[PDB]
């Protein structure tokens, strides 16, 4: 998910713009849910996941707020110790605990029910186990009992009316969310939110800790620690899931790293490339980033140092000046499914095969796996979620950066080898791999274009529509499932305030019985494509000038 | 008037609420999510509590059984029951809210029911607040906030230093999942502030 939040000293004809890209993949009926809300203390209109209670994309005409995945590391694994002659326990601080458990059973359509149990520790709910060394692994979340919660502050933080209000709901909610602020003064801020554990000294977050007690958390860190920001001197805030700030520890997810090489970087470009933005122009940002081939800066430098003494006729220097030539910005030919430019499939081909031949190689199977991707690998479909660089990619950056990287590299990934001669060999594999399928004249080579999904089944691959409800479209577009902008105190408006979010497929996944589909069941997904969007209203003025239908409940509790 | 729910749909069917309190105000959300995305909420439910199963049939059966096994019922239901009044309102007003068109919806499935619930073959049931708690748990904490590798981090650690040997392969790891990393480009910047908070990258749980 991507973010930037321009303040008063970039913005133009404007105090403050706000634009979110919520990265979710892509579902029909819409991920998101517009929903505008007038009483009880709210005045509310944007866009949310699942149409929870609280907007995670909106504004109340002060302040507006948005969010992007934190990926801090508020989870650890306790190693529990368990005894084959104690079933259903573990020893914690000396003395044999007993376990929570509990009888599930799942019913099945067409099938026989099964019953199971679950349990759960001190630490948490258990993996599974291993009573070779009699031991179970159980899940501590640093947000554990504080699920409702969370869920509280997402709402309240709507009523807010400075960057004091949001921050005391902001640090009530404790998953690990990057919150974003702004408002119709022209402020911005930033936090990293969440509840993150107070560890044992010694103990090392990408490792599990023994159950046994001496390694439990000492308690959760004070908010005062939550990487936060308000009206920064750059002027501007920009998030694509990457470090909060300097020093911050990200997951331990093996396949998740925050180094020099980070997809933010195509953002905070485009920021200062201009010194102040216009709404549209903090906008456009949307389509550039979403066809920004993300390798090509990181990996340029290095190709042109290993070909720039090659001659004219050597292909793998062609290659290069290929790429030289090239922006990065992917757009579809006229036969709407494959790219202008070859350099994507170039890259990709060239850094499959360098982590093949340097990170890859290093690491012990089959865990080497875990780092042989190049990050273009995609389906039909296309992908099912944003594209990044990958692990290996990072990794492998580092490693071409040499003593320009703060990371030792205790193991040469390049084993020996001069760095150049395994990047010329790579880029041989890449000539005579693209060279075989497409020919030799590279000017008229036509390669696949990624397509994007608005999948019938929701991210956990479960129907939430029947197949044919699928929706696809040409062109991927690494951007947010949905896209919201708020523009605070617009010179060109009447009002304090401007917003804006587009919601595809659209507003309704109704279709009646007879197969109808309900008016607004389509009418956003042209709009997502041409990177279009329309108007959220916030003023009952504005609402009742554009009013569709309306009706009146009476109720009592 | 304390008991009036107006709610207004604009050019693009975007619903706005009217309310005077926080049970009806929410009591609205609820009834407007349930005309717009009843199937999607339905399936949503199912996917968060591991009932998809009972209607899609064995295919899902481990699914619902690992969805089960990461979170714990009672747990979220304490946490509810803890709930200020007013708190309560929201919760308890969005599923009144969905439950006041569901009933609608069952009252005359001929012209309300979604198509997907005859082709997949059931109807949608009542929610209470557990359900739209769960809806939140379960598709923004138990999956966007729950995230660990530390197990196979392990593994690769053990197979680095077997590899490598003791110093070395902690080092490779080091390498490879380094705990952090100067260089990388941060959403705050250096002059503002850095991370207090400094880790050992060496294991010493052990
Ligand atoms: O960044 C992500 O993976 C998805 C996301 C966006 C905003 C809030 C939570 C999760
Ligand atoms: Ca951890």
């Amino acid at each position: 998910s991507n973010m930037w939040v321009i303040g008063k000293s970039k913005a133009q004809d404007a105090k403050a713009i706000m634009v979110n890209g919520p990265q979710f993949g892509w579902y029909a009926p819409a991920y998101t849910y517009g929903i505008g809300l007038h009483g009880a203390g709210y005045d509310v209109t944007g866009n949310t996941p699942f149409a929870y209670p609280g907007l995670v994309f909106g504004h109340n005409g002060v302040i507006s707020w948005g969010s992007t995945a934190g990926f801090g590391d508020d989870v650890d694994i306790f190693a529990e110790r368990l005894s084959a002659e104690k079933p259903g326990y573990y020893l914690h601080n000396g003395k044999w605990v007993k376990m929570l458990s509990r009888e599930e059973t799942i019913t099945v359509k067409n099938g026989q029910a099964e019953t199971f149990t679950v349990w759960r520790t001190v630490h948490g709910n258990i993996l599974q186990t291993d009573q070779t060394t009699q031991t179970a692994y159980a899940k501590s979340r640093a947000w554990d009992g504080k699920e409702l919660a969370s869920l509280l502050a997402w709402t309240h933080q709507m009523k807010a009316k400075n960057w004091q209000e949001w921050t005391q709901q902001a640090a009530k909610q404790a998953l690990t969310i990057n919150w974003y602020y702004a408002d119709v003064n022209g402020n911005i801020g930033y936090v990293h939110t969440g509840a993150y554990p107070d560890r044992q000294s010694g103990h090392d977050p990408r490792l599990p800790v023994p159950g046994t007690g001496k390694w439990d958390w000492k308690g959760l860190l004070p908010f005062e620690m939550n990487p936060k920001v308000y009206n920064p001197q750059s002027g501007y805030i920009a998030n694509w899931a990457n470090s909060p700030q300097k020093d911050y520890p990200a997951s331990d997810l093996f396949a998740f790293l925050w180094g020099g090489a980070d997809r933010v970087t195509e953002i905070d470009r485009l920021l200062e490339q201009k010194p102040r933005l216009t709404a549209d122009q903090a906008w456009d940002v949307i389509r550039q980033t979403s066809r920004q081939d993300l390798n090509l800066r990181l990996f340029l430098p290095t190709l042109q140092a290993a070909t720039s003494g090659l001659t004219q006729s050597d292909p793998r220097r062609q290659l290069v000046e290929t790429l030289t030539r090239w922006d990065g910005i992917n757009l579809l030919n006229d036969d709407g499914k494959t790219w202008q430019q070859p350099g994507s499939a170039i890259l990709n081909v060239w850094l499959t095969s360098m982590l093949k031949r340097t990170v890859v190689a290093a690491v012990p199977m089959p865990f080497d796996k875990w780092y042989s991707a190049s990050g273009y690998e995609t389906t039909q479909d296309g992908p099912t979620g944003s594209l990044n660089i990958s692990v290996g990619a990072k990794i492998l950056y580092e490693a071409v950066q040499g003593d320009k990287s703060p990371i030792p590299q205790a193991v040469d990934l390049f084993a020996g080898k001069p760095q150049q001669e395994v990047v010329l060999a790579a880029l041989e594999d890449t000539w005579e791999t693209l060279s075989k399928r497409y020919g030799n004249n590279v000017s008229n080579w036509k390669t696949p274009a990624m397509a994007l999904t608005f999948r019938a089944n929701n991210f956990f691959g479960v129907p939430q529509a029947a197949a044919e409800e699928t929706r696809h479209q040409a062109e991927y577009q690494n951007r947010g499932t949905e896209n919201d902008m708020i523009v605070f105190s617009p010179t060109t408006s009447d009002r304090p305030v401007l917003a804006w979010d587009v919601v595809a497929p659209g507003q309704s996944g109704f279709i009646a019985p007879d197969g109808t589909v309900d008016k607004h069941y389509e009418d956003q997904l042209k709009m997502y494509e041409n990177f279009g969007r329309k108007s959220l209203w916030l003023t009952k003025q504005d609402v009742e000038a554009h009013k569709e239908s309306q009706e009146v409940l009476h109720v009592q509790r | 008037s304390s008991s009036e729910i107006k709610i207004v749909r604009d050019e693009y069917g975007m619903p706005h609420i009217y309310a005077n309190d926080t049970w009806h105000l929410f009591y609205g959300y609820g009834y407007v999510v349930a005309q717009d995305r009843l199937f999607q909420m339905e399936m949503a439910r199912r996917s968060t509590q591991g009932t998809v199963a009972e209607v899609l049939g064995k295919d899902f059966v481990k699914f619902d059984k690992d969805i089960r096994r990461n979170y714990w019922p009672d747990a979220i239901r304490a946490q509810i029951a803890a709930l200020s009044p007013e708190d309560m309102s929201i919760l308890q007003g969005y599923a009144d809210g969905m439950n006041a068109w569901i009933d609608k919806v069952n009252t005359n499935p001929e012209t309300l029911l979604p198509k997907q619930f005859n082709t997949f073959g059931f109807t949608p049931k009542r929610w209470e607040p557990f359900d739209v708690a769960m809806i939140f748990v379960g598709t923004m904490a138990n999956r966007f906030s729950d995230s660990t590798s530390e197990i196979d981090n392990l593994a690769l650690l053990t197979a680095l230093k077997d590899k490598y040997g003791v110093s070395q392969g902690m080092a490779v790891f080091n390498q490879l999942k380094w705990l952090v990393n100067p260089s990388a480009p941060t959403t705050i910047a250096v002059q503002e502030s850095n991370y207090p908070l400094k880790f050992n990258q060496q294991n010493s749980q052990t």
